[PDB]
RNA sequence: UAAGGUGAUAUGAACCGUUAUAACCGGCGAUUUCCGAAUGGGGAAACCCAGUGUGUUUCGACACACUAUCAUUAACUGAAUCCAUAGGUUAAUGAGGCGAACCGGGGGAACUGAAACAUCUAAGUACCCCGAGGAAAAGAAAUCAACCGAGAUUCCCCCAG
RNA sequence: AGGGUGACAGCCCCGUACACAAAAAUGCACAUGCUGUGAGCUCGAUGAGUAGGGCGGGACACGUGGUAUCCUGUCUGAAUA
RNA sequence: UUUUGUAUAAUGGGUCAGCGACUUAUAUUCUGUAGCAAGGUUAACCGAAUAGGGGAGCCGAAGGGAAACCGAGUCUUAACUGGGCGUUAAGUUGCAGGGUAUAGACCCGAAACCCGGUGAUCUAGCCAUGGGCAGGUUGAAGGUUGGGUAACACUAACUGGAGGACCGAACCGACUAAUGUUGAAAAAUUAGCGGAUGACUUGUGGCUGGGGGUGAAAGGCCAAUCAAACCGGGAGAUAGCU
RNA sequence: GUUUAUUAAAAACACAGCACUGUGCAAACACGAAAGUGGACGUAUACGGUGUGACGCCUGCCCGGUGCCGGAAGGUUAAUU
RNA sequence: UGAGCCUUGAUGUGUAGGAUAGGUGGGAGGCUUUGAAGUGUGGACGCCAGUCUGCAUGGAGCCGACCUUGAAAUACCACCCUUUAAUGUUUGAUGUUCUAACGUUGACCCGUAAUCCGGGUUGCGGACAGUGUCUGGUGGGUAGUUUGACUGGGGCGGUCU
RNA sequence: GCUUGACUGCGAGCGUGACGGCGCGAGCAGGUGCGAAAGCAGGUCAUAGUGAUCCGGUGGUUCUGAAUGGAAGGGCCAUC
RNA sequence: UAUGAAGAAGGCCUUCGGGUUGUAAAGUACUUUCAGCGGGGAGGAAGGGAGUAAAGUUAAUACCUUUGCUCAUUGACGUUA
RNA sequence: GCAUCCGUAGCUCAGCUGGAUAGAGUACUCGGCUCGAACCGAGCGGUCGGAGGUUCGAAUCCUCCCGGAUGCACCA
């Protein structure tokens, strides 16, 4: 589903308004993106399905220390 | 995005240096390749040390050379026996080969290579300066005689 | 604990007991067919069809045991591809489903009211989904106060319609 | 207290008030023994893609209103005793 | 019962028996009554506990003004001889009752809206695999053999067996009329009628699910129900109507 | 041939044919929050949609209005800055 | 290739004229081997009037400057504007070429007894496409509703203060 | 002819409306104008020329100002 | 190296009008052969030596010598092409 | 409710692009010539939408309005 495996973002649900302020119900979703993450210690690609604010914290916290997190979260990547 | 450079990746510039640039160059073609790394605490100090030993090498090696400098370059006169020259004339040439040999017998090793002589190929008989390009800048000097043989 | 007793409709029959192995009551065990998470495979639930191994023999067979999936962990093997990795085979544990309400979370109406009707109300109610417990949830101040002070959270009465 | 007994029972019966009872299992609590578990003192350290902000919503009695505060789908992004 | 008006030929009722509609909670106002009285009274809670404790609070004894403020005055205004609102006048807590308010709110009754499920054993379409269509006609293309042409073309005869072809049973349809209308039957029977080798018909399975399906299209059909199925829930929806 | 099972079998629907239009194949389109599937294991001599409705003779005039298609200079104009 | 800006230089007619005086001042200063004026067309711009000025040119001259001009002058110095020529910068606009994100419902290999999927190899495409947030347009495709009353029944007509 | 009473604060007592409201008003205070003065003037011979509340805008205002000083915002006055 | 005419000036001639040098220059873009400097870098290099192991060679295959190999090798020019 | 722009022979428009003073085509008169077509050149037909600010100099720049247009907004 449209999760994302490094932050966990998932879709939410909100309100479109109007002029007239109706209210109908809307889901706002995640801008996930497939990418392969090059991770220097097994010198492979891997691919994560990923939120573009994803992206960012992983060159913040390196791959190598976000996918220590995802082994103890038991994601399966 | 922060990144020290491992190479000289077009004009970003040369090894070790922190350049800021835009995210994608780095995130899926500099660090996948091997040219470069993320610019981050662990990384960019081993870097600066590496700086360092390598400015520390260079020391090292510029203080040897003012030490082979000085240790000939004040007097240390040497002669070689060359056949008697004969009312002039030297019954030879003193090349390169035969002038490092002499230094070498004093100590001070040096390769012919190295050695440079100046305005000339040590013709005459007597006394003739000379130089030697200790280092790769330095230079010395340093007074040769010949004598009989 | 006992002089009576073999459940009921529900008699009868044939019997069992009477001073303590009748019966009855309680504790602890044993047995516990088939279907059902159902778990060897399949299936129109209570049926059909196996495999492996141990042990039996009257040589026709027979009796037990094991064989689901997933998660976690550890071994062994094992691609493209040299290592590796994916993958694969075992072995251990654990989970599966059911159940009233209460609880947390993910979703989430409309009728109705507004004397119509869009904002609003109904209502985060009904309902659906996930998870847990005997309670749950919350919880040990980046809180309030007001220049005085209070000192986690939860619940009740006020403050106050 | 009640119930039953051929019509309304304190003394007919079962009980009731009181006084007692457990081979075995089990709850609870205290004590105690093991298996882990670390108490105290000093010096440090003090939670960053976070707070905050832009955009769109939601939650706070509070419907965007001059609207603090809280949660964040999106885009940014600090200080750090 | 409803009406200006009903013996009315306006509604209701075959009869009896049973059941069947102004309630409850909270708050508020008014009346009655009881207690205390410029005071009255506690709530939660504690409590051997309908006692007692608990005065946290609530109402009242002072109002005027938007408010700051002032105060038996106050506001208005620059100011009022003024004017507005106040100042002598007992309230408060129970109990009962009359109203009001929120709840279904005196009872019964919608057509519907929304949510979650159940239905293609009927029917519609489609999919797979099987079956059925007596008998009798018409005689296409093509073919052969002649006749004709330089060769065809063309023509004749004979073979052939084409067709959402013909007549007509099974089968399938359902046009007319009569009967039936408390039916033999909640759509049929009798006598006729159309199709009847095909866009046919049928058996057994399968698939499409409700704002959706399916529809050679009628708003038709989707379990005797269809301009939005059925079942349960919201739900005692709402009903200025009877 | 089909149709209102259960008051309407028709001149209604379908029909072969005709024309317009979309569609270059990861096709358009449709069912699906998506994956995917149908279209089609097809490829413009194909497929979808629309109207007309064998065949025969034919199908004239209007682009102002409303759509559609093409153009892009100018006018106007959102988020953003 | 636009453009805000970087600095420099440069630019300036009412007329009258002293006229390449934009305006605004100070302004008898100005002037000066540093090359007196200065020759060589140095050109540009501009009134094409004129002006500064590229390197040499020669050797003491050089200049405020009345009628007029608003003003008094490219004599003069300071300060602005206009005109702006170039200069870096900061943002964009296209176009071209890449690969490395991303796409591949191209080929090949493996997982594998597999037209799924994943991995690998390769080709093609490629900073597009596609997706997310925000946003303009369109949108009976799909919803929720409105669409008055009086009235010799209603509608139509008329009326509503 | 001269002027701005088409005045400001008020208002005894009345009229007419279910109400919201509408209408009439001597006189009082402060400042005016015209008259020499008595006096008259709170628009027009009278009766039509009109629109509540909410929301928002403008000016004024020692009313308020969520710890305090401000401010925002609100209130009041004038007014759209 | 290209642009570059006001056909610069200057030179010389002059029919005193000119021409000639001559786009030559200046100027304006442009490039850095070699020579300046710096930093790399072949080839000439085959060799034998030391070892090894096998083979031929023997009384003993000791001795050798033949293979293969293994390690370390050598450039005067030469601051080489 | 603002913001911007436009207003010139009868007409259609240059605006004499922002002060050192009005142009064309068409309308019309005359003429050239010529039966009309059809052709041409002169002339005529404007105080520049109006009113305030300027300076020596504005239809042209500033203020104010009038009419027109396009924009915005927008919930008494
Ligand atoms: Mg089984
Ligand atoms: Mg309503
Ligand atoms: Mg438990
Ligand atoms: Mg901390
Ligand atoms: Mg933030
Ligand atoms: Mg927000
Ligand atoms: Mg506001
Ligand atoms: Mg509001
Ligand atoms: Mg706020
Ligand atoms: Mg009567
Ligand atoms: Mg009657
Ligand atoms: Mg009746
Ligand atoms: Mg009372
Ligand atoms: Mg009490
Ligand atoms: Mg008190
Ligand atoms: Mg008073
Ligand atoms: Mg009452
Ligand atoms: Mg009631
Ligand atoms: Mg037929
Ligand atoms: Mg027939
Ligand atoms: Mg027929
Ligand atoms: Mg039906
Ligand atoms: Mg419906
Ligand atoms: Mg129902
Ligand atoms: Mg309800
Ligand atoms: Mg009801
Ligand atoms: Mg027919
Ligand atoms: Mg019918
Ligand atoms: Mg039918
Ligand atoms: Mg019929
Ligand atoms: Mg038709
Ligand atoms: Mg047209
Ligand atoms: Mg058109
Ligand atoms: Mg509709
Ligand atoms: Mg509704
Ligand atoms: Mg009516
Ligand atoms: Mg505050
Ligand atoms: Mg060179």
């Amino acid at each position: 589903s449209r999760v994302c495996q490094v932050t966990g973002k998932r879709p939410v649900t909100g309100n479109n308004r109007s002029h007239a302020l109706n209210a109908t119900k809307r889901r706002f979703l995640p801008n996930l993106h497939s990418h392969r993450f090059w991770v220097e210690s097994e010198k492979r690609f891997v691919t994560l399905r990923v939120s573009a604010k994803g992206m960012r914290v992983i060159d913040k916290k390196g791959i190598d220390t976000v996918l220590a997190e995802l082994r103890a979260r038991g994601e399966k990547y | 995005m922060q990144v020290i450079l491992l190479d000289k990746v077009a004009n970003l510039g040369s090894l070790g240096d922190q350049v800021n640039v835009k995210a994608g160059y780095a995130r899926n073609f500099l660090v996948p390749q091997g040219k470069a790394v993320p610019a981050t605490k662990k990384n960019i100090e081993f870097f600066e040390a590496r700086r360092a030993e390598l400015e520390a090498k260079l020391a090292e090696v510029l203080a040897a050379a003012n030490a082979r400098a000085e240790k000939i370059n004040a007097l240390e006169t040497v002669t070689i026996a060359s056949k008697a020259g004969d009312e002039g004339k030297l019954f030879g040439s003193i090349g390169t080969r035969d002038i490092a040999d002499a230094v070498t017998a004093a100590g001070v090793e040096v390769a012919k290579s190295e050695v440079r002589l100046p305005n000339g190929v040590l013709r005459t008989t007597g006394e003739h300066e000379v130089s030697f390009q200790v280092h790769s800048e330095v230079f010395a000097k340093v007074i040769v005689n010949v004598v009989a043989e």
